[PDB]
């Protein structure tokens, strides 16, 4: 008799992994013991098609950070997770003064200390993050680019002047809280090709679902 | 039957089929305590809000479907295409009316719907490895509209078998010819560029193919008459 | 419209006030006083010509004639094509009748005629 | 639909289209203080005032038009053709009814009008130098009527494009089949010879030519039923 499971907030909560940062010792991958992750909620595979059910949404997001070594081991290393709100400048080097700007919130936590956890608000200047945009921001390479959907950047790094002594892996989960949505639209039935556009594969156009032999044989 | 007039524009239509008011809201205006209470947004009444009757597209057995972008279909046309260009912001509604003129001997079905932020995704090179952005003639096809090429995915990788989730109305030839819809301004913002952003798009696809025996006129003139509702502008140039 | 009863379509009958030039096409005519006539719904349609005045004096040849210049213009376009099912003629004719409203008036009798009583 | 009866004559017609009462006057009678208060003019009620249904003329693509003279069309027929001849004076009215029986697949238009003192002027030899007086078969064509030869000038040197200035009604096949008119006695005199003078004439011309695809019946039976109204006679012989 109850229908609470089918509510938007219900449908969307749950922390899902949307990001993973590798900070190896020896590597081609993030060689400066630091990393920048502009916040993308498409990181959770499943997510892209789910949200694209609507045109406009709004929400807050609680992020939780899980860090360890590749073997999934814990170590005595300190860390600085920094959030550079949209508009602020991302650190270009392991010593960019951006690490020290007070207006870039930063939370320091030892790897041993349980996961750090913070809530980020509805950034967007528009009244809602909107998934589709039928225009260009004042044949062009800027079609469907709704700009005002930036959530920020998350700069991660070992604390200290010198390189960290260990190989590290940060994972970023994200629970979506207080979700409101508008204008529903046809569920993506075609495979996704790019992060920006609905561009599909005009060759491999597949029927929405399974097929059969005759409209009389079940 | 009975004819209605809004200015110098006089269309002949049926008494009053069932209209579809998109999302139950009526294209109303924007009150005084908004973001621009300094530059009073002038609300075009005179001729700006009247009947525009577009180049009637012809239905065929082989037709795939058609779509127009808004407010793009008019930013070209008339004294509204005058304000849409030489004005900085815009908010409008639309009384869209689609009609077919066919005998009781042709058969078919047209699904007529409105889709906000209708972003056209092209084919992408074929194999999927070309990040081709649709041209400007596909993104904003003027008042001549444009023909879907992949009606099944609405040229955007989405099943049309689900488009009914948008404001829509059917045009079954054996039951009706006229189909009408009322659209309220929809966007994440109270105002927006009437040139750089097409709030929505009018889609009219033949779901049951047009057919007729040999001899009957092979085409069905689909006439799209539409008119702005409680439309608003702001910041002349 | 005196065609088969099985016919339908639409016509765009536009009036281009005195001075205004014949619209280039159906689209530009669609922006000025016009009427979409669906001879599929109503067999008849009446248009009112707001005003015409033959009062501007012209002394051309050597014969001073009181002529219009108020040549209003009535254009008629095929808004859609003529749709008719099998078994119905692909051509209908239309009759146009005319009369002057009640606000009409005339001044200055001028007996004139090509047809006079013969010898 | 519903059928009406005046004596032994029962015609099947439509409920009541729009009738045309010629010049707004109703064929009334002539009061006691007239020119012949001695020879009381007996007013035929019984069978004299009933439905006469004439030999249905067949419409064709090539038809020019038809006309009958009154009271000539009946001075031949029935018990009114009995009084019209063996009586010295006459005054009458007429409920004329013209019908077409054609499918929704034939198309055409008939103008049906009544013209007082319809004087037939012939062609006059061709070049114009012969003062030929129309025969007696053209001047009073009986109940078989007669075909105009020059419909444009109504065989009388007058534009038909102006005939609507007489009591008339239209018979557009796509809108109606039946057309009815009520005529009041009209003449410069209260009474007059019912044989030597045809007060008026019934004109029914095809203005929009009859048409139809191959297969549809090529002719449209035009049935003219008419009946006398408040008719009066005086002076038996």
């Amino acid at each position: 008799h109850s229908t609470a499971e089918t509510t938007l907030d219900s449908f969307f909560s749950r922390a899902g992994l949307v990001g993973e940062i590798d900070l190896p010792l020896k590597g081609t991958t993030n060689p400066n013991g630091y990393a920048n992750w502009d916040i993308d909620i498409t990181g959770y595979a499943q997510m892209r098609r789910k949200v694209e059910l609507f045109t406009y949404m709004r929400f807050d997001a609680e992020f939780t950070f899980v860090a360890c070594t590749p073997t999934g081991e814990v170590v005595p290393q300190l860390l600085q997770y920094m959030f550079v709100p949209p508009g602020a400048p991302k650190p270009d080097s392991r010593e960019s003064l951006a690490w020290q700007t007070a207006t870039n919130p930063s939370v320091f936590v030892k790897l041993s200390d349980p996961p750090a956890q913070v809530s980020v608000p509805f950034m967007s200047p528009a009244s809602a993050y909107q998934w589709f945009y039928d225009g260009y921001p004042t044949k062009d390479l800027e079609y469907g680019a709704m700009p005002n959907n930036m959530m920020g950047t998350f700069s991660v790094r070992t604390v200290g002047t010198s390189k960290s002594k260990y190989p590290l892996v940060v994972r970023i989960y994200m629970r979506m809280k207080h979700v409101r949505a508008w204008i529903p639209r046809p569920m993506r039935n075609q495979n996704y090709l790019f992060k920006a556009n609905p561009n599909y594969a005009g060759n491999s156009i597949k029927p929405t679902g399974a097929s059969r032999t005759a409209i009389t044989t079940l | 039957v009975a004819q209605l007039t809004i200015g110098n524009s006089t269309i002949t239509t049926q008494e009053a089929a069932n209209i579809i008011v998109g999302y139950g809201e009526w294209p109303s205006y924007c009150s005084d305590s908004d973001a621009t209470a300094v530059d009073k947004p002038t609300r075009p009444d005179v001729s700006v809000n009247r009947f525009y009757t577009l180049d009637t597209k012809l239905w065929e057995k082989s037709s795939k479907g058609w779509y127009w972008k808004f407010p793009d279909v008019l930013t070209e046309t008339g004294v509204f295409g005058q304000n849409a260009q030489f004005h900085y912001l815009y908010r409008s509604g639309f009384c869209i009316h689609v009609q077919c003129n066919a005998s009781k001997f042709h058969q078919g079905a047209l699904l007529v719907a409105v889709l906000p932020e209708y972003v056209i995704g092209t084919v992408a090179g074929g194999t999927g490895t070309e990040d081709t952005h649709p041209p400007y003639k596909q993104t904003q096809p003027g008042a001549d509209g444009f023909e879907l090429q992949h009606p099944y995915v609405l040229d955007a990788g989405i099943p049309i078998s689900q488009l009914t989730v948008c404001p829509h109305q059917w045009i079954n030839l054996r039951t009706n010819n006229c189909a009408t819809i009322i659209v309220p301004y929809i966007n994440a913002l109270p105002f927006d560029s009437a040139l750089n952003h097409c709030n929505f798009g009018l889609l009219v696809v033949p779901i049951s193919p047009l057919d007729y025996d040999q001899g009957a006129t092979p085409v069905i003139p689909i006439t799209i008459t539409l008119a702005p509702m409680c439309s608003e502008f702001a910041g002349l140039r | 419209f005196t065609g088969s009863f099985m016919a339908t379509g639409k016509m765009l009958i536009a009036y281009t006030p005195p001075g205004g030039p014949l619209p280039k096409d159906r689209a530009t005519a669609m922006l000025g006083t016009h009427v979409i006539w669906d001879f599929g719904l109503q067999s008849s349609v009446t248009l009112v010509i707001p005003w015409i005045s033959n009062t501007h004096y012209r002394a051309h040849a050597r014969d001073g004639v009181f002529d219009y210049y108020t040549t209003g213009l009535v254009s008629i376009w095929y808004q859609t094509n003529y749709v008719v099912p099998i078994g119905a003629p692909n051509t209908a004719y239309i009759i146009a009748l005319a009369a002057a409203q009640k606000n009409f008036t005339m001044k200055l009798c001028k007996d004139a005629s090509d047809i006079l009583q013969t010898g």
